[PDB]
């Protein structure tokens, strides 16, 4: 029933600020603390905190953001079917004007890294990492490597053909943080799979090849 | 006759004020206790008001120091990430560092 | 004829006895009665203290604990905001740096 | 009374440091509550004396106390501003971290309060001789309080304060050079494009430096 209220209090989109940001704050509060109440009500939950991100006012959508960050912190394994979405809604909420809610929308992409399922990750992200507008592609780079760090050799060796293109393209972009996002990227891919990666950089500029061995032998040590 | 009247007129005038004494002394005891009442009373009030106030002020405290509890976390978070924002930032100058290191020579 | 006078003397004064006796018994019950509340007024005052005694023992060990973590989380936030220092210094000489070169 | 019995802790060189941190705290509390007028000098000179204690905390404290008095009566310096100066900076030195945050807040209050033609003049053969980071703090300082003065003192003291920025600016030192470079900005912010004969004899690129970053300041 508390519950039921918190929710009715969360489904007033674009208005009640003061009140709503009390219910999420109730809801986060009660996260951290029932553990089979989700089983039943989590979808719903969820639904509204997307819908929420649309949020015309900016502390709301940060706030959900951290919400969601908690969520993903406390019970990963109910968002399985739903991780595109959530991925593309996070990355979407990258480009927000707002830098409080872009620095919560990293974290809880931080977090969302950690949480969902490797491969599907991945497999989703590949086409975000070529066609998507700055800062987001960065953020899909970054969650994209964080990913990286939790597959087999197997699987990443299996799924390079696609995490490639995406990669060496995007070394030649012109913002400085897609580059060292991509570098970074490589590092941690040669992480996993070591010499073996060398055919897929035949074509880097051996310039591009000195930035990355450096960073390379940086993360070695 | 008359004898026997007189003679139980004298037996039960001091039966009388042998009554009239032990009256007095039971008022006697009834101020006694009374004074004890009063006093007792007055003690349990003292009590009550006291300990009331000292509840008050120990809450007082509690909540204070409450909210310096959750402040100063919360500021604690803040210069977390502010610290993570500059170490990133730091991060990339030296990338961009590298990256000219690398184009001019 | 005062044989008569003197039997109703003993009248009077007979029922003035039994009238006395009345009064004794409640004053007696007077009595009682105020021992009765003391008694009571005992047994409240000792609830009393013995409940107040328990809580603030309580307090006090809350108390305590409260300031302990005002401590400890202050420390590390002096500690934090040192690094935050460092870091911001570090920020600074690069930047600076960093200009000098593309000049 | 109640002041005498924490003078008398503060007595105890090296030692009691919990007692004395107790009248040290309690000493700031009465700064922030006319004492002062007959009991200010003995405090003072103890206050300098704590700044050579052993304990780094009860430095710190010091120096947090020092910023409150001066904060809160700057007059009072007036007779001791070389000697205050000479001490804060020399604080600078120090190995611990929050030491040198405090020493930092410390200078930068007495940079606001002291007579500013007085402190230039004591600050210059200081950028000129002294070690890193004496030097460095000397130099802010040094920007915080020309940001104090008018254009006719300033033109005054010129000749003294060029040759510390100049050959500061010459250092090895990362943190000297910027540090000389802002200062040179907090001059041209008052005096302008009269600073440039005295700068006849810097290479161009310096030039080129000091230009960027007055045009950064101008913006």
């Amino acid at each position: 029933d508390l519950v039921a209220e918190l929710l009715k209090e969360l489904s007033n989109h674009n208005e009640r600020v003061e009140e709503r940001k009390i219910a999420l704050y109730e809801l986060m509060k009660l996260t951290q603390e029932s553990f089979s109440v989700w089983d039943e009500h989590f979808k719903t939950i969820l639904l509204l905190l997307l819908e929420t991100l649309g949020d015309k006012e900016p502390t709301i959508r940060a706030l959900a953001l951290k919400v969601l960050r908690e969520i993903l912190r406390h019970q990963p394994a109910r968002f399985k079917n739903y991780a595109e979405l959530t991925v593309m809604k996070t990355l979407e909420a990258h480009k927000d004007p707002h830098k409080e809610v872009v620095r919560s929308a990293e974290e809880a992409a931080s977090v969302l890294a950690t949480s969902i399922s490797p491969e599907q990750c991945i497999k989703v992200l590949c086409p975000i990492i070529q066609t998507a507008d700055y800062p987001i592609n960065l953020a899909a780079i970054k969650m994209q490597t964080k990913v990286i760090e939790r597959v087999s050799k197997e699987t990443l060796n299996l799924l390079l053909p696609e995490i490639m293109p995406g990669l060496i393209q995007g070394y030649d972009n012109s913002e400085s943080s897609v580059r060292k996002a991509c570098v970074f990227c490589l590092v941690a891919v040669h992480a996993v799979i070591g010499d073996e990666l060398k055919p897929h950089l035949s074509q880097l500029t051996g310039s591009k090849m000195k930035l990355l061995n450096l960073y390379i032998k940086r993360a070695q040590t | 006759s008359t004898t026997a009247l007189q003679e139980a007129l004298k037996e039960k005038q001091q039966h009388i004020e042998q009554l009239l004494a032990e009256r007095d002394l039971e008022r006697a005891e009834v101020a006694k206790a009374t004074s004890h009442v009063g006093e007792i009373e007055q003690e349990l009030a003292l009590a009550r008001d006291g300990h009331d106030q000292h509840v008050l002020e120990l809450e007082a405290k509690m909540d204070q120091l409450r909210t310096m509890v959750e402040a100063a976390d919360r500021e604690k978070v803040e210069l977390l990430n502010q610290l993570e924002e500059e170490k990133r930032k730091v991060e990339d100058l030296q990338f961009r560092v590298e990256e000219e290191s690398i184009t001019k020579g």
